[PDB]
């Protein structure tokens, strides 16, 4: 149904994030794992984003997202869930669009470019499509491991997840 | 969207 459908595509969309593969001399990109956007960067069709989208009800969630457009007449992004029962394409400011990583970072070549041990960062919670505040538990050790994360999670005593797998593709700074 |  819906939630295998969801799931697999996040797990291609995951499992398909290029690999940067530098040589002597060259450093990660913008755009690579946790290596920022370029300031003024503007998502290209197509992009995967983390949107911050607010429901008819209020309720504000980081949802996955694809950017359709943008306009620089009003510096408005618009975006769509990658949700098919996510039935309207959000118009947002650029403050709401967060890109993700283009590339993979490998541990292996380039471990500046992800995010260290105990970083703040937004991550997509298994078996949903939006992103939560979460620490980083633990880096991948190798090109194809997710990272190990601790959501903030107030159902725990301690207010936090235990570490749970979130790939590259899936998060970004908060 | 799938939430929490």
């Amino acid at each position: 149904g819906r939630r295998g459908v969801l799931m697999t595509l996040l797990q291609q969309s995951a499992m398909t994030l290029p690999l940067w593969i530098g040589k002597p001399g060259d450093k990660p990109p913008p755009l690579c794992g946790a290596i920022p956007a370029s300031g003024d960067y503007v998502a290209r069709p197509g992009d995967k984003v983390a949107a911050r989208v607010k429901a008819v009800d209020g309720d504000e969630q980081w949802i996955l997202a694809e950017v359709v457009s943008y306009s620089h007449a009003t510096n408005k992004y618009e975006v769509d869930d990658i949700d098919e029962e996510g039935k309207e394409r959000h118009t947002l400011s650029r403050r709401r669009v967060i890109p993700l990583p283009q590339w993979k970072a490998n541990p292996e070549t380039d471990p500046e470019a992800l995010f260290q041990k105990e970083q703040l960062v937004l991550a997509l919670y298994p078996q949903t499509t939006c992103f939560y505040r979460a620490l980083i538990h633990a880096p991948p050790q190798r090109p194809q491991d997710d990272y190990s994360v601790l959501f903030e999670d107030t159902s725990y005593a301690d207010g936090y997840s235990p570490p749970l797998n979130v790939a590259q593709r899936y998060v970004v700074a908060c | 969207a799938r939430t929490a």
